[PDB]
């Protein structure tokens, strides 16, 4: 029985999704985290039906989605939510969206996984050059990109089996200049390479436990969109 | 006319595999990753990409 | 004591992934390139060695 | 159908196998290509039962072979092979092993494929340091461990259908020193890794083939014995 999570999905038009599809097909549950913002929006869509198209396998087979999830990359634990946001139109009527909280939330209902996705990235400046970015864009797009991957494994690696997978998704930005890719980004792409293999000693060693980063093409997501540049 | 429009069809022009590049081609490369039969591989950065990353310089 | 030896024992005590490396470890990931699975990976150096290769400097 | 040719087996101990194994499983018919010096001894140990227990695949399958040919991949054409060896003791009973007609031949028997193998590696000078290795030596080896691909990928794109794959096999002291990898070995293999991608490119423009390289830990094959170092 494989459970993989997908940290990061937000439609059908993005990467998540072409993994969770791909996933289904050898049959692996799938849980999905959805980031607040979007998350009611998301479960109107699929309620309407709007995904059941996106949602049939090749094998002539319906996309078999375990759970869907609220989940916030930028908050580890329940005391980290700020009051500004912990009273925010989208979150209020949402609760165990931090990492720790989702990992429990899971381990509860499904017992320990063996697959982890981590698809997700967000840059406050994205749209300004390197140059150009604040020290607070800077350290968001970090935060949110790069530090959210290593909060993931600290905290899911205990309801992981052994043997089990963990991949994210990167850009070739981080090790040739693409201009337009600001922000920060490509500074957060280049720390998720590197931490991968950091982090790949320490799982490898302590749990047996692998993890990698694909370095994708590029693919017209929601996300793609919004670099203006 | 926007980054992400421009990027796509450079990689369409001068990868060495001018195709399009699926979310599903980048779903079964992880699904593999995420599988057993890739056991042996870890903290690694592999691409996914038609192969564009090995350019250096255009045809055109 | 004879170079493969050394190198094999070094692997298995380096590597993040402390596991013997069987030849089908390689034949799996060599079956995975080989299939239309992977259709968009085309020029690449896949490292499949327990990820020995991302160490610079050994524990003890 | 899926049909493979290997080439670089001499027993079962080496990746060549490994790699047979492993695609038996997914039920592509597997062509050998067995150097001259040892084919008899290799037909010799597999007639007489061998490697019946080397051809167990777990889910009680038998590894079906569907030929076994002599291959030496030093010859392009059939008028490269020198009056010496065409005459020798071990390649006098033997024909068509040439690079080109095993391409003509595996065609004209079973038509065109979609798999191709390179498995193979060799220098006479392996056990001499690079500083120590003779212009001859160092020629030795880029001829047999490297030149050999592209010439495979030359003449066998021709029978290959469009989408197929090609995979070779490296070692990581092509881009960090290890001592006792000599006789040119290292530089053979940094000229595999960088023709791969140049290959990549004309095959995968004209042919729309696929062609990648596999960076393999150490294993205990009769040829990583004969490293004396
Ligand atoms: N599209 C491409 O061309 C491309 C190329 C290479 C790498 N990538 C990477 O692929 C991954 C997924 O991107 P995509 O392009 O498919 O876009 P996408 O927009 O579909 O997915 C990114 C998701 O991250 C979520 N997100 C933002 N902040 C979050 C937070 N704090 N907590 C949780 N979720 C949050 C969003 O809801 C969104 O769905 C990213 O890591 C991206 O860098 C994409
Ligand atoms: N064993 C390892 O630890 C190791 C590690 C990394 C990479 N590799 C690579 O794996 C590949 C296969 O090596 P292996 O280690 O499994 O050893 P192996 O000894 O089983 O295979 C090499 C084969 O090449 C054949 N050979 C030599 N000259 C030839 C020629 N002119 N024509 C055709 N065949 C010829 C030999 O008969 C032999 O079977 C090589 O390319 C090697 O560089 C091996
Ligand atoms: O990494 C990417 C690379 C490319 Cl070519 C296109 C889109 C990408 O994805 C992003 C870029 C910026 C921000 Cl803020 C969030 C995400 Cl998900
Ligand atoms: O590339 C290799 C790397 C390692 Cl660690 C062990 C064995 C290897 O394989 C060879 C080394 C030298 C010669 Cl002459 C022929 C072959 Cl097949």
């Amino acid at each position: 029985e494989d459970i993989c999570f997908i940290a990061g999905i937000g439609d059908t038009n993005g990467y998540g999704w072409g993994i969770a599809k791909e996933l289904s097909k050898r049959n692996v549950k799938i849980i999905f985290g959805i980031w607040p913002p979007v998350y009611n929006i998301f479960m109107k869509n699929y309620k309407n039906g709007k995904f059941d198209n996106d949602m049939i396998i090749d094998k002539d087979k319906k996309m078999n989605i375990l759970d869907m999830l609220p989940f916030d990359a930028s908050f580890d634990t329940a005391n980290d939510i700020d009051e500004e946001t912990k009273n925010n139109k989208r979150y209020n009527m949402l609760q165990n969206y931090t990492i720790e909280d989702v990992a429990n939330l899971i381990h509860q209902k499904y017992g320990k996984i063996n697959m982890l996705v981590h698809s997700l990235a967000n840059a406050k400046e994205v749209q300004k050059d390197l140059l150009n970015t604040s020290r607070k864009g800077y350290l968001d797009a970090l935060s949110k990109s790069s530090y959210s991957l290593i909060s993931l494994c600290k905290y899911f690696v205990n309801i992981m089996k052994p043997q089990s997978s963990i991949i994210s998704l990167t850009y070739h930005a981080s090790q040739k200049v693409v201009p337009g890719y600001g922000g920060g980004m490509s500074s957060a792409k280049a720390a998720l390479e590197s931490d991968t293999r950091v982090l790949a000693y320490h799982l490898g060693r302590n749990y047996n436990i692998r993890i990698n980063t694909i370095s994708a093409g590029p693919l017209k997501s929601r996300a793609a969109t919004a670099i203006n540049k | 006319y926007t980054f992400i429009d421009y990027a796509i069809e450079y990689s369409e022009k001068y990868a060495p595999l001018r195709q399009k590049l699926l979310s599903t081609d980048i779903g079964s490369v992880a699904s593999f990753l995420l599988s057993r039969e890739s056991r042996a591989i870890t903290g690694q950065t592999i691409y996914v990409d038609n192969g564009l990353n090995i350019m250096f310089l255009p045809d055109d």
